[PDB]
C-alpha cells in the first residue's frame, strides 16, 4: 500500500540547516507530488511547500528563500532542506501525499520528524527498573531518565506486550534533560514464568537499551 | 491568507451522544474544506474532503456539511476511540491553511485509581540520585492530588507529574508522580509515602515503603 | 489550545 517513511528525529543547532528524507513506496514520484507540512507550538499545522511529479516546486511565502525540495524518482526519495533555523522552527515535520496528483487533500502522511533547535548536546538516557513488589495484578515499569532531545520510543517484549501499557509524556527537568516512565500491569502469577523487558531507543544519541525488570 | 476559526476549543460528551465541530472561515471558500483527526503520537488522519465527501476506511459515523464560511464535522454517535484532536483545512485560496483544532474529551463514570509506589533501584543509587515513583492507574476524572511525605515531612517542589491522554478503550487516565532526591538525602531517611486523593476514593490512599524493608 | 510536541496533542 501507499507509505511515506521519514528519517529520524533530532537536533539542529541555531542558525544551521535542517535535512529530512522522505522515502515513499506503493506509488511513483513521477505520478504524484509530495508536500511538506509542519506542526509547531506557536503556529499549529503549517503548509511549507511541495515538489510536483515533474520536478516543479512551490514554497509557502515565508519560506521561499530558506527552503529547497529536491527528489530522486528512481530511488523514490524526496529531500527537504531548510536553512537558518531558530528555536521557533522547532516542530514536527511531515511529508504527505494527496489523493489525486494535483490536489491537497492529504490522505497519506509520513510518521513525522521532531526537530529540536538547540545549542545543547545530545545525551542518551539511563534506563532504571520500576520493580514489582493487589488482586493478583502487579505493576512494573521502566524509568527512562536524563536524555536530550526528545523523542524516545518505548515498547515491551519487542512489541508482543501492549495490553495495560501506559507510557507517560516526557517531562523536562530543571537540568534541561527529559525524563519519562513506562508502566505495565500484569498478572502477578506470571512474574515467575514470563520475562518483562522494556525496549528503549533514543535515536538522536543512537542509545538503544533493553532493560529486564524483575521483582527485587 | 484564509483564517480558520475552530470552536469550541474543547468538547466533552458521553459515548453514544452526537457531537459537532465548527470551522469558520474569514471569507467564502465554497466547499473546499477538509477535516483531519489526530491521536497521541500520530499523524493527521484525513476524515472528510470537500466539506462532505467520504474517505475510504473512515467509519460512517463521521460526516460533514456546510458551504461558504460555516462548516461542521459531525459524529452521530461517539465511540471511546474517537478521543482525539480535530482540524479543518481550506484550499479555495493559496496557500492551504489549517485551523487550530478542537479537542474531543469523553465523559464516563467515576473510577478510583489503583495506586502503586516504586522505590529507587539500587542501580540508580549508584549515580547519586534517587527517584521515587508513584503510579495512579486507570482513574476518572482527571483531577487527582498526590502528596509526598518523607519521615512525616511534607515534600514540596521536588516532584513532577505526568498524565496520559484518555484511554481509547475505557476512557480512563493514568498518572505518574516522581519524587527526586539526592542520594545523600535519600539515605538520611526511612519512610517514603505517596498519598492519593481522588473523587472515587472514600478517603485518601497511602502507599509507602521503608528504605530497605 | 497549544500543540504539544511531546504528545502531539492539543494542550491549552
Amino acid at each position: 500500500q501507499v507509505q511515506l517513511k521519514q528519517s529520524g528525529p533530532g537536533l539542529v543547532q541555531p542558525s544551521q540547516s535542517l535535512s529530512i528524507t522522505c522515502t515513499v513506496s506503493g506509488f511513483s514520484l513521477t505520478n504524484y507530488g509530495v508536500h511538506w507540512v509542519r506542526q509547531s507550538p506557536g503556529k499549529g499545522l503549517e503548509w511549507l511547500g511541495v515538489i510536483w511529479s515533474g520536478g516543479n516546486t512551490d514554497y509557502n511565502t515565508p519560506f521561499t528563500s530558506r527552503l529547497s525540495i529536491n527528489k530522486d524518482n528512481s530511488k523514490s526519495q524526496v529531500f527537504f532542506k531548510m536553512n537558518s533555523l531558530q528555536s521557533n522552527d522547532t516542530a514536527i515535520y511531515y511529508c504527505a501525499r494527496a489523493l489525486t496528483y494535483y490536489d491537497y487533500e492529504f490522505a497519506y502522511w509520513g510518521q513525522g520528524t521532531l526537530v529540536t533547535v538547540s545549542a545543547a548536546s545530545t545525551k542518551g538516557p539511563s534506563v532504571f527498573p520500576l520493580a514489582p513488589s493487589s488482586g493478583g495484578t502487579a505493576a512494573l515499569g521502566c524509568l527512562v531518565k536524563d536524555y536530550f532531545p526528545e523523542p524516545v520510543t518505548v515498547s515491551w517484549n519487542s512489541g508482543a506486550l501492549t495490553s495495560g501499557v501506559h507510557t507517560f509524556p516526557a517531562v523536562l527537568q530543571s537540568s534541561g534533560l527529559y525524563s519519562l516512565s513506562s508502566v505495565v500491569t500484569v498478572p502477578s502469577s506470571s512474574l515467575g514464568t514470563q520475562t518483562y523487558i522494556c525496549n528503549v531507543n533514543h535515536k538522536p544519541s543512537n542509545t538503544k537499551v533493553d532493560k529486564r525488570v524483575e521483582p527485587k | 491568507d484564509i483564517l480558520l476559526t475552530q470552536s469550541p476549543v474543547i468538547l466533552s460528551v458521553s459515548p453514544g451522544e452526537r457531537v459537532s465541530f465548527s470551522c469558520r472561515a474569514s471569507q467564502s471558500i465554497g466547499t473546499n474544506i477538509h477535516w483531519y483527526q489526530q491521536r497521541t503520537n500520530g499523524s493527521p488522519r484525513l476524515l472528510i474532503k470537500y466539506a462532505s465527501e467520504s474517505i475510504s476506511g473512515i467509519p460512517s459515523r463521521f460526516s460533514g456539511s456546510g458551504s461558504g464560511t460555516d462548516f461542521t464535522l459531525s459524529i452521530n454517535s461517539v465511540e471511546s476511540e474517537d478521543i482525539a484532536d480535530y482540524y479543518c483545512q481550506q484550499n479555495n485560496n493559496w496557500p492551504t491553511t489549517f485551523g487550530a483544532g478542537t479537542k474531543l474529551e469523553l465523559k464516563r463514570t467515576v473510577a478510583a485509581p489503583s495506586v502503586f509506589i516504586f522505590p529507587p533501584s539500587d542501580e540508580q543509587l549508584k549515580s547519586g540520585t534517587a527517584s521515587v515513583v508513584c503510579l495512579l492507574n486507570n482513574f476518572y476524572p482527571r483531577e487527582a492530588k498526590v502528596q509526598w511525605k518523607v519521615d512525616n515531612a511534607l515534600q514540596s517542589g521536588n516532584s513532577q507529574e505526568s498524565v496520559t491522554e484518555q484511554d481509547s478503550k475505557d476512557s480512563t487516565y493514568s498518572l505518574s508522580s516522581t519524587l527526586t532526591l539526592s542520594k545523600a538525602d535519600y539515605e538520611k531517611h526511612k519512610v517514603y509515602a505517596c498519598e492519593v486523593t481522588h473523587q472515587g476514593l472514600s478517603s485518601p490512599v497511602t502507599k509507602s515503603f521503608n528504605r530497605g524493608a | 489550545g497549544q500543540f504539544d510536541l511531546s504528545t502531539r496533542r492539543l494542550k491549552g
